[PDB]
């Protein structure tokens, strides 16, 4: 079902995109904060039942969001959690704190089904956070354009700007930070 | 015998796309059970 998931291990970019879609259903295109408890590793044989539960909104309309996965009778282990915040009227794009990177990933099947393909998103976030550190603390994920194929990443101090080659902004991350995952 | 035309190539393809209780779901960590179904005259 997800051939881009390397050896079943799901990059956090795919989870971020899924949270983006869930917020779009809930009218919350912006992720206030996401902390990844554990990555998803799809079994080679069979599948895993993945649930994304968004709790009732509290202050500033922000909705709690959590992810629980279970393989058949598996206990519900939380993979990621956090809160979703409504999109700001004007998002102040953080200044260019990183050199531009034109990230292109081949074979972005169903890239139209997402704002950005999970493989492309993972490559773009590795070009900023770092390959060795899995990005797991994603703050202020604001989505503007959908269906990007080749992205231009302007890294910031902790987040990034994802734009089209034409320069129109597509997405912004306020602070994405990588942690040691083995 | 001269070589033939050189055709530019792009990929194209088109893949194909309980009666009453429907789908039964258990809430994670809860005993509450939800049965979701769609019912029509036919």
């Amino acid at each position: 079902a997800q051939p881009w998931a390397v050896d079943g291990l799901v990059p956090n970019a795919a989870l971020v995109e899924a949270a983006i879609r869930l917020g779009d259903l809930a009218g919350t295109p912006v992720v206030g904060e996401l902390v990844v408890d554990a990555p998803v590793v799809l079994p080679r044989r069979g599948s895993r039942e993945v649930q994304l539960i968004v709790g009732e909104p509290g202050e500033q309309r922000r909705r709690p969001i959590e992810v629980f996965s279970r393989e058949a009778d598996e206990p519900w282990t939380r993979h990621a959690h956090g809160t979703l915040a409504p999109a700001a009227a004007a998002v102040p794009e953080p200044a260019a704190a990183g050199d531009a990177t034109d990230v292109t990933v081949a074979g972005l099947r169903d890239a139209d089904r997402y704002g950005i393909h999970p493989a492309l998103l993972d490559a773009a976030v590795r070009t900023v956070v770092g390959d060795d550190l899995l990005p797991s603390v994603w703050t202020g994920v604001s989505l503007l354009a959908s269906g990007a194929t080749a992205v231009t990443v302007t890294p910031t101090a902790t987040g990034l700007r994802l734009t089209d080659p034409a320069g129109q902004p597509v997405l912004t991350v306020e602070s994405v930070r990588g942690t040691p995952f083995v | 015998d001269l070589p033939t035309y050189a055709f530019e190539h792009r990929h194209y393809w088109l893949e194909p796309a309980d009666p009453l209780l429907g789908t039964v779901v258990s809430t994670p960590g809860s005993d509450r059970l939800t049965a979701v179904a769609q019912w029509s005259r036919r």
